[PDB]
RNA sequence: GAGAACAGAAAUCUCCAGUAGAACAAAAGGGUAAAAGCCCCCUUGAUUUUGAUUUUCAGUGUGAAUACAAACCAUGAAAGU
RNA sequence: GGUUGCGGCCAUAUCUACCAGAAAGCACCGUUUCCCGUCCGAUCAACUGUAGUUAAGCUGGUAAGAGCCUGACCGAGUAGUGUAGUGGGUGACCAUACGCGAAACUCAGGUGCUGCAAUCU
């Protein structure tokens, strides 16, 4: 009972907000590929992710409920699922739901010019550890659909907020990048996923503080083709940015703190 | 295969089994005459249900045990044995080559008569196995036994007549 | 001193900072030169009045180690 | 000796809390087309350009160290220096609205009301006269459950003349200790319904 | 727990404002600099310019080039007179922080420095038990790091293996407390000074005493003294001075276990006797004086040295680790004969002594009037300088492994360090919320120990003048501390009856 | 007599919990649970025993299976001087001291990364005691493991209530029982204690010592000399080996049962 | 499912099979099996105390409730919880 | 290619019945003074690899076994499902253009892939 009720609590909305967990939830129709690529995404999120093996009749351009039933049940925030059809060919929908309702959803598909993480071979990072990104285009910046697709998956692979970091940890990068700058009125550019490890080394002119850092891939490379879209309204945006502001200190007029900690009053 | 020593049949565990029913004075006595028989403490087993015309309340003592293995269980074995003037039927073996029997009277084991002691009736049963069977029992890589390795009831008679050359009657 | 944390005669008492016999107070130990176990210097402790500044004008007390 | 020094056009923007680094520059089509056997590398050439900025920025930014020793709470000890990252500037959308605040309960109206200061709640140790022993007020061997284990309880002169004489005080006190806690639920489920 | 006043709101935009990369320009001029020796006062090579990109390892290497001893090199350390030391490269060391432009010359200040490094202590290995009273003394051995000797309150001393952290040998041998232990500067024999007027002798091996307790003292052994292995001749064992509280150093001869001097005059207790490595021996005693006594003249005076207005509590001498150290090195190579480890004892001791022309033997004294006093007793009688400062009384004293430096630890909560040569004041370590009670340095003269009443261990970085490492796990006070030859062990002892083994 | 449905319906474990040698529930606390949020790396040092041989790994995980970074068996004991007990408290000891130094040479810590442009110092190498499933008892070889390894020079937390000697009334430990249980005491003891008592056992048990002509009381001069050559040498060298791989392969796979066609299988059943 | 005097439909012991069909909470459309079920060991502190921080109160404005964090505390070989 | 230790995917890996495994490893097995735990050294703990065995553990082959899993240009752009041009029809409803979109069936198939380190007649 106790045990209950300390799982309800750390359910329950709090001020600084948990981790988001994922998860991967097959469809009807599934693939060796799409479990693949479905296993190499969980490898890159865990250990905050859940993956259900069953098949699942779920159509989320055509029904919300059973998603956000599966959100409710699971706790999980973002949801992966992963079907195939004759139109959209490993399709992978990415819901991601606010309050246990679906806040916005996208729908990528996956193209076959894809090489899955046992194809490279190579040494890859330590798990669960924060990676860095990059993000290449100016759409991340201007177009809608891409502000949506950068701040899908820096939520998604953000992992634990801190503030101090360890430079033993700084292991891996995330690049997501345009295939070339557009225009208004063609088709999308497809967003190419891609995951490199660091290797360091002496620069000779940066010093022995600034060093050459150089790039291994280690996959998945991974071609997205922006399928579908599903935007929030503007108040569930306005709700879901809200603040807390219990923690900060209120800022106050000719009221400062020095180094020591005395509170100090300017006066004019 | 039958030629491999690691086939032999051996006495894996000897359980003694005193179920007075009451709880009290003579499950104490009971514990104590198991202890002076066995030269090991016994161990209690505590109710299971509650039954008026059993006359057991819920979570009470009911019945004590002794678990005996090495040559001390085969001396209480041969004991035994001697009381029960080598017969046994074919039915006090069971599918899975072990076998037990009462015994209504502990003084015809040699046990010397006391007034405080009373009478006591136990139930002897015989564990058989070959050796390898502790690989259902360890911790790390906890294993089935094969098909054939697996002790049964007529290897057990044979065992039993190999050894204590005692018939074994069909009634 | 640093602060009054129980006056024993009552709450009263004890948030108007009265300074009676039996009172817990707290003081300040940075010149005692204690540690703790995890490394941590010690400045702040408890200790209880054990006279009457009442009647002999000043404030005796014992710390409670 | 390769160069660290990434000169870029367009200037590139940083969110050192989320360790992202973001180039709104120029992408050609062409050198990025599947069609193209080089795209790879120009790919990793452009990331490993960005990657470069963003260790600079992370390895230029303030450090923490500290004195105390390993097998202490912290995590940090005395050989490890932390880079100390700023606060995340992307925004992202919460998972989970934020907290409510309660409305008031009608206790909280009626103190408000009259003036009723919250209780300082320094323990539950109550002095017992009758003894020389501190026990705690309720709960688990409490002092609000003496009277059942009581050796003598007089009889009230009221009770006479009803019918709950016949009735142990004792038990008569337990239910009245009952209704109590029944009432003080009902209460609660009323305030929750309002 | 008090904490930190956290960041304002001004000042997390501040941090979130993009940073500034410290990069070293491609146009970077030439600098002209002059080299300059901080021992010796000599310049090499004149005005030379030097690209504003060198590194200090090139740097390093060029000065080896035009020293000429580029086949072994010798790393050095550079500084800029404020003066600044070179940490990474000149421009971010002088030229970014623009004091110095890059039209104006540099005087580059060279010192020589060890070729290996020792890490900090981070970590107690061990609480290892066995003494049933109070620690009083110990040390470790000079050959290995891997043998401590500890006496303590139970009239015992204990020879502990550090390897794994077990007890090895006990010597049970003395009748009261065991006040103070010495290993012999060869590693042949521990010799403890105890509270019942005695000494003895114990070969570490077997954990034996080697004949009966050296008596003749009148009172309790203050401090035990071996005869350098560079003086020993070949063929024969160094000879142990011993002070105690009746106020007379007596000499021993360990090989016929006998007598052969003693010296008696202080007028009171002799607090220290140290034998220095040019045939002297400096006592000081409670009496305010300091005796310098020559061995090779029948034990007479030389000199009496009256400028301290209290007990003088220690005293050190600038080769006070070479003297300790005997032939020995961190390596912990053993010579093969001994007329190698004579000779390999008196390179090692004039790698310290003669150096920038002349060879002398410095010393300090540290006294109960809150002051030290540096001398020279070989060429003035008069004392060089008076360190003043200390609030209370100073407790310790220490001469860095190299000289250049000494530590002064007081009663008053702090430690002070200041210059070798001249005793000019550098720096203070705080910390410490109790008396400090001793110190002791490190191998490459980087790193330093203190041990205090308030049951902590404090490691300070000399370079950077800062608190290294915090070092709790003591429950009573700590009265006992040593580092290894090696640099590889620490060890601490006091009340709480417990052996403490730090490492890194 | 069970069905299709339960067959259909049955929810097989992980592959290493059906052969039963991991303990997930163990192993999601020892990689995926941090003191601190810091990002710092966790290594492991798994210590196994088997009938006749100890295996120590330092262990990193990754998410494609988990990488050895260096490893320290008991056959290569006899090489440093060990060739008798090479499974109890004393062998345990030297592996983990084995383990350690070599760990330490290779790492450069005890005679170009991303920490060095921040940090003067490189760290002590810190490790987590991974036992697997093991029951943790008072006197066990896999804390005298530990103990070597932290003699050695990692940094293993760790606690001292499960070496031997610790009393259980006063938190407190008994230092010589330790040291003799570090070189084997409770070895000779047994082995006077045969010689005395028993020489029908001593004749089976302790044969080889017999063999070789190993006194009772050599077994600390053993183990030190040992300890000795163990940190004047910790490098590792392969074991040389006689064949080839080729060699090997093909002369397996002469023993090795053929897989059969299905085609041949179709002409078995017809 | 078989074996064991009283002892049978129900007492107690032994072996094999046993995806949980048991016992805990929620109302899963994928909760828990070297457990989240049963037993044993340690803790009785759980209404700690610090805060220039959040909200409320005060004629007693450096106090108390309250929210959050930190230092501790408990246990464990440890990771950690 | 065998094997060992740590793993990833968690049945192509599960259950039932046969057969083989030279070398090494793994396991069975031997002892109870010490550390440690039980009624029982059965489990756990310690010691020797000493007395033996591949009888079991484990791996591999077999079975028109059960179960499970994978491609379909296989059903099929089909059932079903939302708008629509004033399409008719006073009438229960019907083809059409744009969207979304199955499963049963049939064919072809299968019984582990693999990363790190060490070792092998």
């Amino acid at each position: 009972n106790a045990r209950a009720k300390r799982a309800l609590v750390k359910r329950e909305a709090k001020l600084v907000e948990n981790v988001k967990q994922a998860l991967f939830i097959p469809g009807q129709s599934c693939n060796k590929n799409l479990h693949d690529i479905m296993v190499d995404l969980s490898a890159l999120k865990k250990p905050d992710m859940k993956r259900f093996n069953r098949k699942n009749d779920i159509h989320p351009f055509e029904d919300m409920s059973p998603l956000e039933f599966f959100s409710e049940k699971n706790d999980c925030s973002l949801m992966v699922l992963m079907t195939s059809s004759k139109k959209r060919k490993n399709n992978m929908t990415f819901i991601r739901t606010f309050g246990y309702k679906i806040y916005d959803m996208i729908e990528l598909m996956v193209a076959d010019n894809f090489k899955l993480l046992s194809d490279f071979k190579k040494l890859t990072f330590t798990v669960g550890l924060k990676p860095m990104f990059t993000f290449q285009g100016a759409a991340f910046d201007t177009h809608p659909v891409y502000k949506q697709i950068k701040s899908l998956f820096l939520d998604f692979f953000r992992g634990e907020s801190t503030d101090l970091q360890d430079v033993a940890g700084l292991q891996h990068v995330i690049s997501m990048t345009i295939q070339g700058d557009f225009q208004d009125g063609e088709p999308l550019p497809n967003v190419l996923f891609r995951v490199y490890k660091l290797k360091s080394y002496k620069s000779d002119q940066g010093g022995k503080r600034l060093p050459r850092i150089e790039l291994v891939e280690i996959g998945p490379r991974l071609d997205f083709k922006i399928g579908r879209i599903h935007t929030p309204s503007p108040d569930m945006v306005t709700e879901a940015h809200k603040k807390p502001k219990q923690l900060e200190m209120k800022t106050k007029k000719n009221v400062e703190l020095d180094i020591m900690g005395d509170k100090l009053g300017r006066i004019h | 295969k039958a030629q491999n020593p690691m086939r032999d049949l051996k006495i894996e565990k000897l359980v003694l089994n005193i179920s007075v029913g009451e709880s009290g004075d003579r499950l104490t006595r009971a514990s104590k005459v198991l202890e002076q028989l066995s030269g090991q403490t016994p161990v209690q087993s505590k109710a299971r249900y509650t039954v008026r015309t059993f006359g057991i309340r819920r979570n009470e003592k009911i019945a004590v045990h002794v678990t005996v293995r090495g040559p001390k269980a085969e001396e209480i074995l041969e004991r035994g044995l001697k009381v029960k003037e080598y017969q046994l039927r074919d039915r006090n073996f069971s599918a899975t080559g072990n076998f037990g029997f009462g015994i209504d009277e502990h003084i015809d084991l040699g046990i010397k008569y006391d007034p405080s002691i009373g009478i006591f009736g136990m139930d002897f049963y015989v564990v058989m196995n070959r050796p390898g069977a502790r690989v259902t029992r360890r911790k790390r890589c906890k294993g089935t036994v094969g098909n054939s390795h697996k002790t049964t009831k007529e290897d057990t008679v044979s065992w039993f007549k190999q050894k204590y050359d005692a018939d074994v009657l069909d009634k | 001193i640093l602060a009054v944390k129980k006056n024993p005669q009552s709450p009263m008492y004890t948030q108007l900072g009265v300074l009676t016999k039996g009172t817990i107070i707290e003081v300040n130990v940075s010149e005692l030169g204690m540690v703790t176990a995890g490394g941590k210097v010690v400045w702040g402790k408890y200790a209880q009045v054990t006279n009457e500044p009442d009647r002999d004008g000043c404030v005796n007390a014992v710390l409670l180690v | 000796n390769l160069p660290v020094t990434v000169e870029k056009p367009i200037p590139v923007v940083y969110d050192l809390g989320n360790l992202a680094a973001f180039d709104s520059n120029v992408l050609d089509k062409n050198d990025l087309d599947s069609s193209n056997a080089r795209r790879e590398e120009k790919i990793k050439s452009l990331t490993r350009d960005n990657v470069q900025l963003l260790i600079n920025q992370l390895l230029s930014l303030p450090m923490k160290t500290t004195t105390e020793s390993v097998g202490g709470t912290g995590g940090q000890s005395s050989v490890m220096t932390l880079l100390q990252l700023p606060d995340p500037t992307t925004d992202l959308p919460r998972e989970k609205p934020l907290p409510k605040a309660k409305a008031m309960t009608k206790w909280e109206k009626f103190a408000a009301k009259k003036g009723i200061k919250p209780k300082e709640r320094a323990g539950k140790m109550i002095y017992d006269e009758a003894s020389g022993e501190w026990v705690p007020k309720w709960g688990y061997k409490g002092a609000n459950k003496k009277l059942d284990d009581q050796w003598l309880v007089e009889v009230d002169d009221k009770v006479k003349g009803t019918d709950n004489e016949l009735i142990d005080p004792r038990t008569l006190n337990r239910a009245e200790r009952k209704r109590l806690v029944k009432k003080n639920e009902k209460q609660q489920r009323r305030n929750m319904k309002n | 727990s008090t904490l930190i006043p956290p960041p304002s709101k001004k000042q997390k935009k501040e941090a979130q404002l993009p940073r500034e990369v410290a990069i070293i320009p491609k146009d970077l001029p030439n600098v002209s600099i002059k080299f300059q020796a901080l021992d010796t006062g000599d310049n090499v090579g004149g005005a030379l310019r030097v690209p504003g990109a060198i590194s200090e390892k090139q740097l390093e290497e060029l000065l080896n080039q035009l020293n000429g001893t580029s086949d072994d090199p010798v790393p050095y350390t550079f500084s800029c007179t404020k003066t600044i030391d070179i940490t990474d490269n000149l421009y971010s060391s002088l030229i970014k922080p623009g004091y110095n432009s890059t039209e104006d010359q540099i005087t580059l200040l060279y010192t020589p420095r060890a070729v290996f490094k020792v890490k900090p202590v981070t970590r107690s290995s061990s609480a290892i038990a066995g003494h049933g009273s109070t620690i009083l003394c110990s040390a470790f051995a000079p050959h290995t790091s891997s043998r401590m000797v500890t006496g303590a309150g139970d009239n015992t001393a204990r020879i502990w293996d550090c390897d794994t952290q077990t007890p090895m040998h006990t010597l049970k041998g003395h009748y009261n407390w065991v006040l103070c232990v010495s290993w012999s500067p060869d590693g042949e024999v521990i010799a403890t000074g105890s509270m019942d007027n005695t000494i003895r002798l114990w070969d570490p091996k077997s954990g034996q005493c080697l004949g009966d307790a050296l008596r003749g003292h009148s009172k309790w052994i203050t401090s035990l003294s071996w005869e350098p292995i560079h003086l020993v001749k070949p063929g024969s064992k160094p000879r142990l001075a011993s002070s105690s509280k009746d106020g007379t150093i007596k000499i021993w001869d360990t090989v016929s276990r006998v007598c052969q001097y003693t010296m008696s005059g202080h007028t009171n207790s002799v607090s220290c006797v140290k034998w220095g490595g040019q045939g002297l021996l400096y006592s000081g005693s409670h009496d305010r004086t300091v005796r310098v006594w020559d061995i090779n003249s029948q034990g007479r005076c030389i000199n009496i040295l009256k400028s301290h207005a209290h007990w003088v509590n220690h005293l050190s001498l600038s080769t006070d680790y070479a003297l300790r150290i005997g032939a020995f090195d961190h390596t912990g190579k053993k010579p093969s004969t001994p007329e190698e480890a004579q000779k390999k004892a008196l390179e090692n001791y004039e790698k310290i002594c003669k150096k920038n022309g002349n060879s002398e033997e410095m010393m300090v004294t540290a006294s109960d009037d809150y002051t030290m006093f540096l001398w020279n007793p070989l060429k003035s009688t008069k004392p060089i300088a008076r360190m003043t400062g200390h609030q209370k009384l100073v407790n310790h004293v220490a001469f860095s492994p190299d000289g250049r430096y000494i530590v002064s630890a007081s009663f008053d909560n702090s430690i002070k360090l200041w210059d070798g040569r001249d005793g000019k004041f550098i720096s203070t370590f705080r910390g410490h919320v109790a008396s400090v009670y001793q110190v002791a340095w490190s191998s490459d003269c980087r790193l330093l120990v203190s041990c205090s009443k308030d049951t902590t261990l404090k490691v300070w970085d000399v370079r950077t003048r800062k608190l290294s490492v915090d070092l709790p796990g003591h429950k009573d006070e700590v009265y006992t501390v040593d580092w290894s030859v090696d640099g590889k062990r620490v060890c601490s002892g006091g009340k709480d009856k417990m052996v403490r083994l730090w490492t890194h | 007599a069970k069905s299709s449905a339960y067959s259909s319906r049955f929810q097989t474990p992980f592959r290493r919990r059906r052969e039963g040698k991991t303990d997930y529930y163990q192993r999601k606390r020892l990689v995926t649970q941090h003191k601190a949020k810091y990002n710092t790396p966790k290594y492991r040092l798994v210590v196994r025993f088997t009938n006749k041989d100890i295996i120590c790994q330092i262990i990193s995980s990754t998410i494609t299976g988990d990488v050895v970074l260096a490893a320290a068996y008991s056959h290569e004991l006899p090489r440093y001087g060990i060739t008798h007990g090479l499974t109890n408290w004393a062998a345990a000891y030297a592996t983990g001291l084995l383990i350690a130094r070599r760990t330490l040479q290779k790492l450069g810590l005890d005679e170009y990364e991303l920490t060095e442009a921040v940090e003067d110092g490189p760290r002590p190498f810190k490790v987590f005691l991974d036992i697997g499933l093991q029951r943790t008892t008072t006197g066990a070889r896999v804390f005298g493991a530990l103990k070597g390894a932290s003699d050695g020079g990692l940094y293993v937390p760790h606690s001292e209530n499960r070496f031997p000697g610790w009393d259980f009334e006063t938190e407190e430990i008994d230092p010589e029982l330790l040291r003799s249980y570090i070189f084997g005491g409770h070895v000779s003891q047994y082995m006077e204690e045969l010689a005395d008592d028993d020489e029908e056992r001593f004749s089976e048990l302790f044969k080889g010592y017999l063999a070789d002509d190993i006194d009772a009381d050599s077994l600390e001069d053993i183990y030190t000399s040992a300890h000795e050559a163990i940190r004047a040498d910790p490098a590792f060298k392969p074991t040389e080996k006689k064949f080839t791989k080729e060699q090997y392969a093909a002369e397996s796979k002469k023993y090795r049962q053929t897989k059969l066609s299905k085609e041949e299988r179709a002409a078995r059943v017809a």
